């Protein structure tokens, strides 16, 4: 797996990709 | 924060997980 | 099962422009 | 849902707004 | 909406997606 | 420009329909 | 009527890829 | 146009060039 | 030739953030 | 290949990664 | 074709289309 | 490298082209 920063929509890409049928939350920042 | 986890500092694979449902 | 696999790809990524800071859960099923 | 809804046809910005928060 | 800078081929899709079926001009730096 | 408008500084939803069609 | 927008996607992204800074007009119809 | 041309068969950079300026 | 074309598009990004600095090839034929 | 594996079915990080290196 | 540092997917991807038929290698940093 | 010639410096096409196979 990538060591590089994952900073807007690749950060969501990654996302969806690691998580797969599981799905995801994205609160962007807090 | 995923991103102040994963954008300010890199992630690991692992560490992206802890935000699936 | 890729066509809505791919395509959804497209979703999350779309769903964060309009989204902003508000956020958005991506789920189904 | 989302899937069924936007991936059958073109969701706009307005449409997918919706799942949003 | 996002309070981002939308600096390349995001710019291109954002466009792409806020315009629509309108359809859009790119010029690039000018 | 867009991209100076957009790119070198923040830009709104209306802000980037001005680039529509 | 994805299939078509989910194309041009692609296509709107490599036409900025080549067409550098001469630009390009995005629009059918 | 580009969308039937280039979405039905694979357009290269060459052919997508085509659509510049 | 898209749907695997654009298809392709994805599995290279995909393979990127996968195979982190390892790297890999993409060709078939 | 991957094409024809990925492109039918949904290939997960983990199927994704046998393509490495 | 862009005058512009080409910094991941989109180095990927730009290869991608870059080569075409062709097909490509990554090796990623070196 | 690709990276070190395309990302920490500019790159053209022809250059890009010698990473084909
Ligand atoms: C549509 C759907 C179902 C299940 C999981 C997902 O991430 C998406
Ligand atoms: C923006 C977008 C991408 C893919 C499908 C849709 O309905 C809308
Ligand atoms: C092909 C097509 C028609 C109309 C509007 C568009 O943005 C694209
Ligand atoms: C680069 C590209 C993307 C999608 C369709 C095409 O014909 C070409
Ligand atoms: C599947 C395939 C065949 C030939 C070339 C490619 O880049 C990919
Ligand atoms: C991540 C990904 C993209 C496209 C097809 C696949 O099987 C997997
Ligand atoms: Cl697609
Ligand atoms: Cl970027
Ligand atoms: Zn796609
Ligand atoms: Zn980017």
């Amino acid at each position: 797996f990538v060591n590089q920063h994952l900073c807007g929509s690749h950060l969501v890409e990654a996302l969806y990709l690691v998580c797969g049928e599981r799905g995801f939350f994205y609160t962007d920042k807090t | 924060g995923i991103v102040e986890q994963c954008c300010t500092s890199i992630c690991s694979l692992y560490q992206l997980e802890n935000y699936c449902n």
